[PDB]
Order: C-alpha cells, then structure tokens, then sequence
C-alpha cells in the first residue's frame, strides 16, 4: 500500500499511518480540490486505484496526504494513534535542560503549505523547538497543523507533565547575576554597534 | 654577608603585641552570607582579584566585591587581619564584609562603594594645591599602618582611590602587605616594577616602612612632572637603569656598598656611568604649574637609594611642601 | 605536534580552545589544582610535552592513571583559562565561528551559543549550552559533545564573558510563541486546568 | 383521500405578515465579529459537524461557549443564525453573543452565553413540588416568546434546558433544528428525539405546528413528576407510538388518524394492539407521590394528546391552577 510506504520513507516518522476508513469517506475531504493540482489522480495513487505529468502526480500526492493527514490527526482516533508515538518518544526529546528530555509533539508554525518547515512542541516548558535531526529540515510545517499539540491535551488532559521541578539559576563564583546587569549590557550593545560614519 | 638594619621609627611595635594581632596563620575567618550580593558589572582585574560593582539585595545598598583567585591560605588570612587591624584608621579602605562561595569555595571581600574619579580625569584636573592636598591624605594613612606596624608594599596609582568630588581618600589591595618584625628577611618580588624601590631590585632583603616611601616618590615625581609612569622599565633589571640614569650611579654604588649587597652580574653590562641629573630637566610648560622648589626638594628626600636615609611618614608631613595644606 | 593540540583535536572535544603554554608554565595560574588531580606532576608534564617518568611501575597499568589524570587537569585548567581575557577572547572568537552550536529555540533565530557547566566539581554533570538571547540552558545535539565534564568549563564562564564583553548581548527576541487552535488564542487560565487533570487523575 | 389539512391555534400568520428578511434566511448576510475577542479553556465535547469548546471573552471577562463548525449545510447554519437573532433577549432563549472566524482557515465559530449548567447528576440530588413548577414556568415562557415570533422549536428535552440551579436562571438551547412556521407547509417529520417525538411525528403528518413543542413538553413533565427518565422508552421509532399507547390507549389514537385521513404504516397494526387509557394513578410509587398532585395530572393531561390541535398552547398552560404559586411570586419580586 501508498500509505505504509510513505510512512515508512525516510523523514517520515512524525507521520503516522491514515485509517483509508477515514479517506474513503469523502466527507473528511472537503476543500482540498482547491488547494492542490491533479486532485483526482493525486487521490487514486493514496488508495492505490509517460515521464512528464506520472513524476508530478506523485509530489501532488505527497501533498495531498499531507493536508490530509493535518485534519486527521485532530481526531480522537488520529489523536490517539500520534499519542502512542508519543509515548515511544519518535518526535524526540526536548532540547532544555530542566525538562529532563521531555517528549515532544510535532506543530506547524503556520498552516498554509511553503511557508514554514515542522517544529516541536514541548508539553513541559511550553516553546517551540527545530528538529534535531537535520532529516526532518524539509517536512512542511503545513502537514501537522498550528492546532496539533493544542488539541490533544484539551481531550486528554492528563498528559500535562508538570511544570518544571527546577529552574536554571546563573552563577559567577556562586554569585548570582542581578538583572540591573543586563539592562546594562544591552546598551552596550546597542549603543556599540552604531553606524560607523561613510566617508563622504 | 650583607650588613643588617632595622626600621627608625615604629621598630619593636609588633614584637611587645600580643601574638593575636601578628599571628595571620592563626586567624579565624568570620564568615557571611554569600546571597546577600548580586553582580551588575565587571570593574577590574588584579593578578590575584576580579573586582565587581554588586549590590546588597537585603538592603539595595551599592556595593564592591573583591574575588580573589586562588592562592595560598596565608595571603588571604593576612590581608584580612590587616584589614582588620588598620580597619577605621585616617584614609584606610574600610572592610564591610567577607564572604565564601560554598561550592567554589573561592573567598570574596565586599566594601562600602567608594565614588573613585577615573585615574585619567584626575591627573587633568589635579592642580598644585590638589597634589599636595592628596599628598598629604596618602601620608596620614602610611603613618597610621607604619604605627600598627605593618608595611603596605604595593604604593601605585591605583591603589590610591580619590573621590575628587568629595575631597576624600583611601589605600586600597592590602594583599602584597605584611608586619614589620625587626631584622627579619623578607620577599622582594612585592610592589609593582615602576615602583619598586632600590632594596628590592638590588635582592635586600631586610627591608622596612621605608619602602612605601619611595613608592610614594615615584607617584609624587609622576604627578608633578606629569609622567607616567615616571620610572618607566622594560624589566626588573632595566628598571634600576631608569633610576641610575636619573639618581646618578655614584649614589648607587655607595649604596651597595655600605650594606654589603651583592649585585647580579647581569648589572654590569646594563648600568654604566650616569649623573646625578638635575630635576629641571622634566619640567616643561605643561607640567611647570605644579613644580616649585618645595615640590622638589621634597621629592628629592624621598627618592634616596639608601631605604634608611629617606623621610618617614611623619617627617614627611612636616615638610615645607605641605605648609600651605596643614592649616586647614 | 602539541598534546594539546592533539586534544583539542579529538572527537567530542569540539569545545575546546588551546591553552597557551606560558599560562600553564606559570605556576601561580594552577595554584590549588595539585589537591584535585592524583599523579598532579606527572600529568601536568604530559599536557607540556616534557619526558615522563620511569618504567617498571605499571602495576596499575599506570601510563592510563596518568593519561586520564592529565586530561581531567587540562579540563580543570581550562576552565579557569577560559575566564582569563585571552581565554574569552579565544573562545569568542569560535563563538563567531558557531563551534558550540546553535540555539534550538525556534523564535531565538538560531544564536550562536556558549558552553557551561551545571557544576564545578568533575562527575556531577556533563558540559551543556548557554544561549545569550533567551539566556536558558540546553543539551548539545550529538552524543560527540555527551561525554565531556561540564567541570571543564566552569559554572560562570559565559556570565564573565558578557560581563567582560558587554557589546556581544544580543537583543531579547523579537517575536515569542502564540498557541492558536482554529485561529483561536488559549488562555492560560486552561493549563492551569489541565495541569490538576493530570494530578487529579 | 390525502390527510386533512391543519393550522395553528395561535400565531398562524404571524410569519406572512412579515417583512421577507425576517423568515428569508438564506439571504441573511452574516456579520462577523472579532475572534481575538475569546480565547478557549477546555473542550466539551465533539460532534460530525462541530469542535465544541468552553472559552472566555478576554474583553469583559465573562464566560463563553465556543462552537467550531465545519461549513456544511449552508442553509442549516444560516436558518439557526437567523433564528438567534431573530429570538434575541426574549425570555429564557439563549443569546448568541457572537459570531466569528478564523483569519487563515476560514472555518467559523458560534459564540453562545455560557450557562453554569448544574445537573443534580448525582450530588445524588434532586428538586421540589415547587422546583418543577417554577421550572416548567421558565420553559413556558421561551415557548410562547418563539412561537410568537413564529417559530417552532423541534427539539425540546431536558437535555435542552440548561439550569444553574444556584441563581435559579433556565435558558432553551439548541435551535439547530428550530424553523419558521408558514401555514399549509408540509416540514420534516425527522425531528425531535425518540422519547418526545409527538405523535404528528411518528405517524407521519406533515402539516404540523408550535403544538409539536407542546407535546415534547408534556413528556418532560411526565418524567419529573413521575421520576422515570424517560417517560416513554421505545427502543425504536414504532416501539415509541406503542409505549405511548399503552398509557394514552389505543382508541384516541385510532379516532386521531381517522379524523386527519392519516395512513398508518402497516407495520403498527402487529405491534400496536388494543389498550385501554390507564389513570396517572398506576405510576405513583413512594419515591415520585410528593410530586404527583390532582393538579400536575390534570396539567399533563392537557399536555400529552394525540391531536395535535386538542393540546395546550403555549400561553394557556402558563394559565393553569398549577402555576398560581409561581406566578404570586414572580408578581411580588416586580
Ligand atoms: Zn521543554
Ligand atoms: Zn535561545
């Protein structure tokens, strides 16, 4: 099957696999003609129903999939099957020292394909992460949705990990920063890189 | 072996003290609370400090943190009994609080905020009452540690904090000081090269309070003549050059001499023959303002090779280039 | 060429700056570090590439004793370096270079990072990255940079460094996440609710 | 023949004497709020159509409810939209404060008053003699508002009827499935919910009217004061007219269907029977007696009739004996 293969590609393991008992349901679908080319036959190679339009067909599908799989994974079957990912720790670990590699949850920062690549989201200190992984650098961001994470912990909120046990505390021969310090440094830094005068 | 001396003023001080008061070894170490200061900016760094403009948060109070690197135990025990011997005396660097890291471990002194007037900006603005004025100030606080008996051994520049605005003056970095015990031996690797006396580069170790003096003749001669540094070596050993060529090698020799001090040969090659030159040479139009005869004959008592022929503290202030300023 | 050199080359040790040798000569600069390493001379003789000791004595395979004591003295030493103005100038000048990595925070635009330690004392935990910009701390992304000391490169180094080099803070971020669901906002009074689901449980 | 025709007692021509846009909902042109104005808190539930969220209004602090829909049925959500505004501040009907959408997607939300909606859902609680009364008295008086503004409901059970039993306020909810009545029209007989399906429904006659509420009404009540939830419990659509049966009897109904020309479905006279017309007395048991009065049993007798016609309207139940205490006291609080 498309669905299986596409899932198991390389890249691919934010994805997870789309019930064709949701796809087959045209009801699910709608809009979606207008937001890609070769809808129909993008369609035909998901459910698996000349070098110039067969190698554009395929990346239409890829597409189509994708926007698909936005929608699906807001449903409390799509949401269950990506919270079983989750629990297995395939959208990696959060990056912050004091979440204590917390598991994460892929996010779009913008739902609109083209416009922004995948990112992570991290249920513990609540901010958005790039992929460690530089395989996932072209997954769009359009695929998972701005919605996502939000979503899932509105059905099952008792997946809330807790807010941070610890913080991180700066010190300099065990002194702590005073952040009269910083305001201070950051003129320096503004009034420092001023325009150096264009000789005439 | 070289000839002894002792100290003309202040000799026995220590010796008839209880041993409290000179025994640093000894000295507990009252200890603060670290979390009462927190750092806004860097000001300056030593060769055994880091220094830092914190404020005390149970207060708000401005303040400054002295982080001394690591050293010895015994350095930093004796610059706090020192400071705490000297603490309230005329112009002596108050100490407000001592403080530990607990992991670190790495010792902090903290202090009331001194105003100091950038070094740069006062050696504009100083005029010739000013001078002596500071002068004077510097005195009352090397007469007071030479009386509790203890040498500072690092006069210079920016030891001196003044806040000109305020007319008022402090000695700070009592980290190269030590007690004055009669006929001992003692480190000649202490002050700072252009401000080293004779005793120190010539390898004598049985020196005195004197020491500072000269110090102090080397930052009068730079003030006045408007010269920094006035004795400007390239090392320890060109730096008895410079004075050789100032003070005459004639005074010099007579000096190692009298006291059976043996020279590095390495000496020979460098110091030569020179005159004692006349101090009208380093005056000019610009510096001229602040010279007068009672500013060099001053000057002259104090930059002597023979560490026992220069004028103590006290004497000092009794000098014609201070009458103008006593009366008040 | 140098064991330094040779160190600061290895795998993993990316992080790194060469000690100059004069620093390490003088031995006012490793004051107190003799009480903190076993084999302390020998070590130290290693890092400066003088002739070891004898032969015969490798009960304890002791060449290995001595080639891990002479790389946690390095360590130790380095951490003070690093604090020194030619030690911050060194290490800025990789900073530039983005050898530490970059900020994995989405809205810090990538900012280049400096190393830390979460402590001073060696074991306790491994080296991580500071950001400037959203001032938090973060585990480097390979497990190359998974096994050096954090011990090594100090619990203040990059609070000295802006403290020394105010000019290099970079501007708090612009812009900061905006959860949206539906184009709607969430409130936080709806974490707040979420966070007792959870315990409540 | 063809059944026979049917009007409404009250309110007939209420909707012809109006002007178009009033019942014309299919040219209501929405006027969109401001989404930035709320932000959501927790999900209440989900539906085919709908995401269903608790929000709050960032602009006065006041509690929402957000209603995500997913476009479907142009007309359906505009006959709703128009329906809301057209019932706007009348009594005991829901305001909708808002409606709104997302910038990007498009998809668009419902923004309703949040009603602190406390079920005695097992405080293991209950209500009163009185509770019941004062209750029904608030449902009356959106019914008469609706179907004076010429609207039907089609939906009413107690699922609808939202009460915060604290402040003792009652809203009627749900008017995705309300509609314009226009006389002679023949509507859809698949509204409701099984166990207040009116009759009209079951048989299928098409001609129908604000009694139908009537009806649903008479079986609410049926279930309070007897404490049998529901009242009728059919296990399907034909099950539903037998379990009617058996309680308002078998000859009233079949006179009910002679006298519309109404053709049953063959599949009732299996099934149906004969039974006779039980006396109220036969479900009072010494859990639900303190609830049943001789004036709720003559109340609900006038509610639950099989013609249509012969049912209570909406104000003359406001003017039985069964509401005098209520009514004293709605009086003296002005
Ligand atoms: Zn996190
Ligand atoms: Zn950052």
């Amino acid at each position: 099957s498309w669905i299986s293969w596409f899932c198991g590609l390389r890249g691919n393991e934010f994805f997870c696999e789309v019930d064709e008992d949701y796809i087959q349901d045209k009801f699910n679908l709608t809009g979606l003609n207008e937001q890609v080319p070769h809808y129909r036959q993008a369609l035909d190679m998901i459910l698996d129903l000349n070098p110039n339009q067969s190698d554009l067909i395929e990346q239409a599908a890829e597409m189509l999939y994708g926007l698909i799989h936005a929608r699906y994974i807001l449903t409390n079957r799509g949401i269950a099957q990506m919270l079983e990912k989750y629990q297995q720790g395939d959208f990696g670990y959060c990056p912050r020292v004091y979440c204590e590699n917390q598991p994460m949850l892929p996010i779009g920062l913008s739902d609109i394909p083209g416009e922004a690549m995948v990112k992570l989201y991290c249920p513990k200190c609540m901010d958005v992460y790039t992929p460690k992984s530089s395989r996932h650098h072209h997954t769009d961001g359009a695929y998972f949705g701005t919605g996502f994470p939000h979503m899932l912990f509105m059905v099952h909120p008792e997946y809330r990990p807790k807010r941070p046990a610890n913080q991180f505390v700066p010190r300099l021969y065990g002194f702590k920063i005073h952040p009269m310090a910083y305001q201070l440094q950051l003129q320096a830094a503004s009034n420092f890189k001023s325009p150096v005068k264009t000789i005439r | 072996g070289p000839v002894p001396s002792r100290a003309r003023v202040y000799t026995d001080v220590n010796t008839h003290r209880p041993r409290e008061y000179w025994d640093y070894e000894s000295h507990v170490v009252e200890w603060g609370n670290q979390d009462d200061y927190q750092l806004v900016r860097k000001l300056g760094r030593g060769k055994y400090s880091e220094v830092f403009e914190a404020i005390n948060i149970t207060n708000n109070e401005k303040v400054v943190v002295k982080i001394l690197k690591p050293v010895k135990k015994k350095k930093i025990k004796r610059e706090i009994k020192i400071l705490e011997n000297l603490r309230g005396g005329p112009n002596i660097i108050t100490l407000a609080d001592i403080v530990k890291d607990p992991v670190s471990r790495t010792p902090a002194l903290v202090f009331e905020h001194v105003n100091n007037t950038d070094f740069k900006q006062l050696r504009q603005t100083l005029t010739d009452y000013d001078i002596r004025f500071y002068m004077y100030e510097i005195l009352k606080a090397l007469d007071y540690c030479h009386s509790m008996g203890i040498m500072h051994r690092d006069v210079k520049p920016h030891n001196v904090m003044i806040d000109h605005e305020h007319r008022k003056l402090r000695l700070i970095d009592w980290g190269l000081a030590e007690f004055y015990h009669p006929g001992q031996e003692y480190n000649v690797r202490v002050a700072s090269r252009y401000f080293k006396g004779p005793e120190l580069l010539v390898d004598y170790q049985m020196y005195d309070y004197s020491l500072d003096m000269w110090s102090l003749g080397c930052m009068l001669a730079s003030m006045i003549f408007r010269k920094e540094p006035f004795f400007h070596g390239h090392d320890n050993y060109d730096q008895l050059v410079r004075i050789a060529k100032v003070l005459g090698t004639e005074d010099l020799y007579d000096y190692i001499d009298k006291y059976n001090i043996e020279l590095d040969p390495r000496f020979n090659d460098i110091l030569g023959r020179h005159s004692r030159k006349r101090w009208e040479r380093f005056v000019h139009s610009e510096n001229q303002h602040l010279v007068s005869p009672e500013a060099l004959d001053f000057l002259d008592k104090l930059l002597r090779y023979d560490h026992q022929s220069r004028l103590t503290a006290r004497e000092a202030m009794e000098h014609p280039y201070f009458y103008t300023v006593v009366k008040d």
